[PDB]
């Protein structure tokens, strides 16, 4: 996880997915290994308020891929 | 995740991070100024 | 309900030995026999044992099944304590690779009609030379499915594949008319030990001494060959250095054989001379 | 994710056009599942119906599981959503997809999955429900769930036994339950199905 | 392989029992005529001839 | 594991081989042979057969089924 603790859902999903060689239906287990790369701001009311973050880098190194 | 060591907010707006924008995930942005405090709409879950 | 490409035939060690023995015990004839075993659930064909069939004269075909013989031995083995159904049939194709001919397809079709999960096993005694056991297992495909276009055999797991189908079988219809099945072997530890007993070396052999006269003669042969190789090695290295291998490799082999043989015999000599007194 | 659902569809369309085999077909199914995972958007599947209809046998199971993964994290419309989306492979895949939607955080739907797995008739539905229950109860170590999964394992059928074992592992995850270890190891040493192994 | 590479009259290898052209062997040269070609020049020289 | 490999090589280099005539060296570890059976094949040369000693139209011995210039 973001702090350092081993992410049990992630490890379980990765292991079971790797165990697809013997059973394709297990391939979906990897779904558990996805961690949303989101930094979400929340306030006292617990309702996500409109806020603007600033990052100091070019708008090319972390942007979505070209649409092709 | 590499783009977390360098991440902040402009001119320290009404919302100030509780913990620096390096751990990431979810942050309880403390509020100082009182205003309308417009929320973000709950978009429908179909795409 | 379509068979997937994970079904596997677990041929017992006894079954394999009997099959190969019969093939080489009747080559060049197309020997035939039944395969007694038990389908487990849907993806296994556990061939416990095989079943030699008398030479029927008419090559290999349904006419060679001899139902009276088949049934009577079935009952008699069941009495002995071997109650298994007739899972598939094996028959050899001496020299001519592994695949099914027209008569083979007809016989396999009859077997499938009797029970549509049996198999047809092909063994080639001539090409199953030392170190290579060229055996194959096959089952037929249905014309209705083939015309419909749906693949003959489902693929739910990465197993079943991992094998390169022989071009011989491709030509003879490895997919147009039938399809191959993976062959696994149920090697029990006890059977593996009893097989090891074949070439297992007795303690006499282990602790004996090689003849000293022959030992000296072999040492001389190898040492003289090593001398010649050393001359060639010098020539090669000198010419290489002046300008700026096989002799070195042969020299290494000869030195290794000399060292191992001499040390082995000397140690055995001491073991014997202070064990037997 | 739904807000930042900036997926790409025409690359998937190109792969779909390039597919010829069932293996590649299910590969595209799973790839679309991954691409839309956590997005709850099933545009590609809801568009290419004939493509889904081409799926046969366990491909249907995999496709329904893909739908579940796409609807990962979407627990408000569960039950009714899966009923609306709708053979034995279809039902098993639906149960497994519901289990995947209700990931490690299970809870309410544990009793649901348990009841359907209990009163599931076909071994394929048993397999799907067992996998879904394993997903839902992963780490919870619920004794009732473990007992039901052990009962579903104590048979002789690869399709049921594989899912039963995997679900037993998921539910007993980390608990180190010595009784569970003994039971599963004994059944492994005694059974006669490599897939159950 | 290419058709423009298998332009006529060139030895080509064929896979067994399938006869699938899969190589461009060197142009045919009959054995017992291949060896009719001086590979090691004799040691004679015009300096060894007088008159 | 490297052992058993020399063994399998020496075993494929068996006794019942068939004699033939090595016609030309198409490329490294491969060549054209003509088996005394009366037909020409494009077969694979084993390793360590002294390519220097493998001159055109020489007498070679081939595997009985693979026809490799053993
Ligand atoms: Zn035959």
């Amino acid at each position: 996880s973001r702090t350092g603790h081993t992410h049990m859902p992630s490890v379980v999903g990765v292991l079971v997915f790797t165990q697809f060689w013997f059973w394709f239906p297990l391939s979906h287990f990897l779904s558990l290994a996805y961690t949303p790369t989101c930094v979400i701001g929340l306030n006292k009311d617990l309702k996500m308020p409109k806020v603007q973050y600033k990052s100091n880098c070019k708008p090319s190194t972390f942007a979505y891929p070209a649409p092709l | 995740p590499a783009q977390l060591k360098v991440l902040t907010m402009p001119e320290t707006c009404r919302y100030q991070p509780f913990k620096p924008l390096s751990i990431g995930g979810i942050i309880i942005l403390k509020d100082t100024s009182e205003d309308i405090e417009e929320l973000v709409e709950p978009v429908a879950a179909h795409g | 309900p379509a068979v997937d490409t994970a079904e596997q035939v677990y041929i017992s060690s006894l079954a394999l030995l009997k099959m190969l023995k019969h093939g080489r015990a009747g080559v060049p004839m197309e020997v035939m026999g039944l395969m007694l075993g038990e389908f487990v659930d849907d993806y296994t064909v556990r061939v416990i044992d095989v079943f030699a069939m008398p030479q029927s004269g008419t090559g290999v075909s349904v006419e060679a099944v001899d139902p009276v013989f088949q049934a009577k031995m079935l009952d008699m083995l069941k009495q002995t304590g071997r109650p298994e159904m007739v899972v598939g049939w094996y028959h050899s194709h001496p020299g001519f690779g592994c695949w099914l001919s027209g008569v083979d397809i007809n016989t396999q079709q009859s077997f499938e009609a009797l029970s549509e999960r049996a198999v047809a096993v092909v063994v080639d005694p001539i090409q199953s030379v030392k170190g290579k056991v060229v055996i194959d297992a096959f089952r037929l495909i249905n014309a209705n499915m083939m015309v419909l276009g749906h693949e003959p055999r489902q693929t739910t797991s990465n197993l079943g594949h991992l094998n390169k189908p022989s071009i011989q079988a491709l030509i003879h219809g490895l997919n147009r008319h039938y399809y191959s099945i993976t062959i696994n072997y149920r090697k029990n530890e006890l059977e593996q030990k009893m097989l090891l007993n074949l070439h297992k070396k007795s303690w006499m052999e282990g602790l004996t001494l090689q003849d000293y006269s022959e030992h000296c003669k072999h040492n001389e042969s190898v040492v003289k060959e090593m001398l010649e190789l050393a001359k060639n090695y010098n020539k090669a290295v000198e010419e290489e250095d002046k300008m700026t291998q096989d002799p070195k490799r042969h020299l290494e082999e000869h030195v290794d054989v000399l060292m191992t043989s001499n040390i082995v015999q000397c140690l055995a000599a001491m073991l014997d001379t202070v064990v037997f007194k | 994710l739904i807000r930042n659902n900036n997926t790409d569809l025409m690359i998937l369309k190109n792969t779909k056009d390039a597919v010829r085999n069932s293996v590649c077909h299910t590969a595209t199914v799973i790839a679309n599942s991954f691409m839309h995972c956590g997005t709850t958007s099933d545009q590609f599947l809801r568009d290419n119906l004939e493509w889904l209809a081409r799926a046969t046998n366990w491909a249907k199971f995999t496709a329904t599981a893909s739908l579940g993964v796409i609807h990962k994290g979407h627990e408000k419309e569960a039950l009714q959503l899966m009923a609306t989306y709708l053979s034995a492979y279809q039902e098993g895949g639906g149960l497994y997809a519901l289990g995947l939607i209700h990931a490690n955080h299970g809870g309410d739907i544990i009793d649901y999955l348990l009841n359907q797995l209990k009163n599931a008739s076909n071994d394929i539905v048993r397999h799907g429900g067992s996998l879904g229950l394993g997903l839902a109860a992963m780490g919870t170590a619920r004794q009732d769930v473990y007992d039901l999964l052990k009962t579903n394992l104590y048979q002789d059928d690869a399709v049921t036994g594989e899912a039963a074992g995997l679900a037993l592992g998921l539910v007993m995850l980390g608990s180190k339950n010595a009784q569970a270890i003994e039971d599963m190891v004994g059944y492994a040493q005694e059974t006669q199905h490599e897939k159950i192994l | 392989i290419d058709i423009n590479d298998v332009t006529p009259n060139c030895r080509v290898a064929l896979r067994n029992d399938s006869y699938t052209l899969h190589k461009i062997l060197p142009n045919k040269v009959d054995p017992l005529v291949s060896l009719m070609m001086v590979e090691k020049v004799p040691d004679s020289t015009y300096e060894m001839i007088g008159g | 594991e490297f052992l058993h490999a020399q063994e399998e090589v020496k075993r494929i280099q068996s006794i019942p081989l068939v004699i033939g005539q090595f016609l030309e060296a198409v490329d490294q570890n491969t060549a054209i042979v003509g088996s005394t059976t009366g037909s020409n094949y494009y077969v694979r040369i084993l390793s360590t057969i002294d390519r220097e000693l493998l001159k055109p139209n020489a007498s070679v011995a081939l595997h009985k089924h693979s026809n490799a210039l053993v």
